[PDB]
C-alpha cells in the first residue's frame, strides 16, 4: 500500500494533493486523495469519470496516470510529478513577457493533445491556465479531468452548468439545447490572447455583464453572421447594438498569420468555428521551433 | 464533423476488447439462461418508472455479463448484482441520477443500504474501472443518418432491445453486426426498401455477410408475442414510439 511512499509537502486542494518520494527506487511523485462517503452514496461520479477516461489517452502532451491504490474509506491516485503551472509562470513573467517563439511553441503542443481527446470522443469541458502544467525542457501538458465527459454521434443535451466563467462559450450563455466539441476551441482562443496582452480577454463579474464584455469587442451578432440565433432559449430583442471593432487595438503585438487564427477560434457560429486538426495546418506554424523556458 | 470517421474507427477496435465469454452459463453451477432473462426484463420496468435514458439499459447489461465471465453467484444474490450495476450505468451516463435509497426501495426490501454500497466497490475492482463501452445503441445513432422516416428509427430500437434478453444466440455477435440486421430488418418492413450502399462502404459489411445473424432476428420477430417476458412489447404500444410493436412482420425476406 503506502508503506512505499514518504511525504514531502502539500501541495494544494476534489481532494487533497501532495508531493512524495518512493522509498524504494527514488521516483517522485504526486498524490491526490479522496474520501468515500461508506454510510451514505459512496464513490462520487467525479471520480468514477476522470479515471476511466484517463486509462484510455497516452500522449506525449497529456498527463500520465501511473496507479490506482485501494482501501476500505479512500482512495489514492498516483501521477507523474511536473514543475510548474501555467498560471504561475504568467505571473512571473509580468515584468518582461513571454518570447514569440515560446508562445507559438506552446499554443503548437496544446492543439495536439485536443485533437487526440476529440478523436476518441472526449470532451474536456474545464480548459485554463491553472489546469494546464510545464517542465524544465520546454513541454506542457493537459490536466484535471475532472469535468470531462464521453459523447455521442450526434450528441444529447447534456449538462449547462459548464466552464470557469471567464472561459465560458457565447451558445452556453445563451441556454442552448446542444453543445459540442466547439466550446474547447473558444476556451483556447481566450488564453492565446491572455499570454499575449499580459491579462484577461473578458473578466465579466457576473453571467449578464460577462455577455456584454463580448459583445462590446467583437460585435452585437445577428442572424447575418449567426443563423438562428434569435431563437435561443435566453436572447431577448431589448439587447444593446455595439459595434466591432479593430483587431490592431485588439491584440496589437501580433502580425498578419496570428490574427488569421485568431478571429477563426473565436467566430460566434459554432458550425464555422474552426477544429483543432484543422488549425495545426494554420500558416502561422510554418516556422515552429522548440525553445526553453 | 471531420471527426465521425476517427471515431467509427475507434469504436470498432474497442468492442472487440469488452466481449464478454460466449459460453460462461456453462460453467455456472446454479444459475441459467431463463434467471437472466427474469432480470433483464425487470431491468426494464425500472428504466421506465424513473424515466432513465436507453443508453443507460444497454450499459447495464454489458457490465453484468463481464462480472458473471469471472466470479460465480449464487441464485439467491442475482439481484444484488443487477441493482449495483444499474447504479454505476447512471452515475456515468445520467445528468440527474436517482438516489441510493431509492435503488434500495425498488428491491422491495430484500437487501440492506450497507450491502448494495459494498457490492458496488466490488463490481469496479473486477472490471478494473473500465467503463467506457460501445453499445448497439451507439452503433444505430450513426446508421440513421444514412436515410427521414421516424417510424423506422422507433421499430429498430425495438428489435434491438428484444436481443438483451436472450443470451442464446444473440451472445455470439458484435454489437455493429446487431445494428446492421435490426436496421436493414426495420426499413424493409415499413418501406420495402434493403441495405444502403454508403453503409456497405462506410462498414464493409455486405447483405450476404449480415445473412446468418438477420435469419435469427426474423424469427425472434415472429414468435414474440408467445415470449414469457412481455415488458418491451408493451412499452413500445406508447405513441411515445409510434405504437411500432404493432404493426405484423413480414412472411418473407429474399
Ligand atoms: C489542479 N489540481 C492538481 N492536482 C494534481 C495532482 C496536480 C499536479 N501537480 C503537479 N505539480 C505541481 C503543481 C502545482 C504546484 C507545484 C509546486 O509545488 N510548486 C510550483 C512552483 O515551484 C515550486 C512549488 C507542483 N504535477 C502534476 C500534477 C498532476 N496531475 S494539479
Amino acid at each position: 500500500s503506502m508503506e512505499n511512499f514518504q511525504k514531502v509537502e502539500k501541495i494544494g486542494e476534489y481532494g487533497v494533493v501532495y508531493k512524495a518520494r518512493n522509498k524504494l527506487t527514488g521516483e517522485v511523485v504526486a498524490l491526490k486523495k479522496i474520501r468515500l462517503d461508506t454510510e451514505t452514496e459512496g464513490v462520487p461520479s467525479t471520480a468514477i469519470r476522470e479515471i476511466s477516461l484517463l486509462k484510455e489517452l497516452n500522449h506525449p502532451n497529456i498527463v500520465k496516470l501511473l496507479d490506482v491504490i485501494h482501501t476500505e474509506n479512500k482512495l489514492y491516485l498516483v501521477f507523474e510529478f511536473l514543475h510548474q503551472d501555467l498560471k504561475k509562470f504568467m505571473d512571473a513573467s509580468a515584468l518582461t513577457g513571454i518570447p514569440l517563439p515560446l508562445i507559438k511553441s506552446y499554443l503548437f503542443q496544446l492543439l495536439q493533445g485536443l485533437a487526440f481527446c476529440h478523436s476518441h470522443r472526449v470532451l474536456h469541458r474545464d480548459l485554463k491556465p491553472q489546469n494546464l502544467l510545464i517542465n524544465t525542457e520546454g513541454a506542457i501538458k493537459l490536466a484535471d479531468f475532472g469535468l470531462a465527459r464521453a459523447f455521442g454521434v450526434p450528441v444529447r443535451t447534456y449538462t449547462h452548468e459548464v466552464v470557469t466563467l471567464w472561459y465560458r462559450a457565447p451558445e452556453i450563455l445563451l441556454g442552448c439545447k446542444y453543445y459540442s466539441t466547439a466550446v474547447d476551441i473558444w476556451s483556447l482562443g481566450c488564453i492565446f490572447a491572455e499570454m499575449v496582452t499580459r491579462r484577461a480577454l473578458f473578466p465579466g463579474d457576473s453571467e449578464i455583464d460577462q455577455l456584454f464584455r463580448i459583445f462590446r469587442t467583437l460585435g452585437t451578432p445577428d442572424e447575418v453572421v449567426w443563423p438562428g440565433v434569435t431563437s435561443m432559449p435566453d436572447y431577448k430583442p431589448s439587447f444593446p447594438k455595439w459595434a466591432r471593432q479593430d483587431f490592431s487595438k485588439v491584440v496589437p503585438p501580433l502580425d498578419e498569420d496570428g490574427r488569421s487564427l485568431l478571429s477563426q477560434m473565436l467566430h460566434y457560429d459554432p458550425n464555422k468555428r474552426i477544429s483543432a486538426k484543422a488549425a495545426l495546418a494554420h500558416p502561422f506554424f510554418q516556422d515552429v521551433t522548440k525553445p526553453v523556458p | 464533423p471531420d471527426y465521425h470517421e476517427d471515431i467509427h474507427t475507434y469504436l470498432r477496435e474497442m468492442e472487440v476488447k469488452c466481449k464478454p465469454k460466449v459460453g460462461y452459463m456453462k460453467k455456472q453451477p446454479d444459475i441459467t439462461n431463463s434467471m437472466r432473462a427474469i432480470l433483464v426484463d425487470w431491468l426494464v420496468e425500472v428504466g421506465e418508472e424513473y424515466k432513465l435514458q436507453n443508453e443507460t439499459l444497454h450499459l447495464a447489461v454489458n457490465y453484468i455479463d463481464r462480472f458473471l465471465s469471472s466470479m460465480s453467484v449464487l441464485r439467491g444474490k442475482l439481484q444484488l448484482v443487477g441493482t449495483a450495476a444499474m447504479l454505476l450505468a447512471s452515475k456515468f451516463e445520467e445528468i440527474y441520477p436517482p438516489e441510493v435509497a431509492e435503488f434500495v426501495y425498488i428491491t422491495d426490501d430484500t437487501y440492506t443500504k450497507k450491502q448494495v454500497l459494498r457490492m458496488e466497490h466490488l463490481v469496479l475492482k473486477v472490471l478494473t474501472f473500465d467503463l467506457a463501452a460501445p453499445t448497439v445503441n451507439q452503433f444505430l445513432t450513426q446508421y440513421f443518418l444514412h436515410q427521414a422516416n421516424c417510424k423506422v428509427e422507433s421499430l429498430a430500437m425495438f428489435l434491438g432491445e428484444l436481443s438483451l434478453i436472450d443470451a442464446d444466440p444473440y451472445l455470439k455477435y458484435l454489437p455493429s453486426v446487431i445494428a446492421a440486421a435490426a436496421f436493414h430488418l426495420a426499413l424493409y418492413t415499413v418501406t420495402g426498401q434493403s441495405w444502403p450502399e454508403s453503409l456497405i462502404r462506410k462498414t464493409g459489411y455486405t447483405l450476404e455477410s449480415l445473412k446468418p445473424m438477420l435469419l435469427d432476428l426474423h424469427q425472434t420477430y415472429l414468435k414474440a408475442p408467445q415470449h414469457a417476458q412481455q415488458s418491451i412489447r408493451e412499452k413500445y404500444k406508447n405513441s411515445k414510439y409510434h405504437g411500432v410493436s404493432l404493426l405484423n412482420p413480414p412472411e418473407t425476406l429474399n
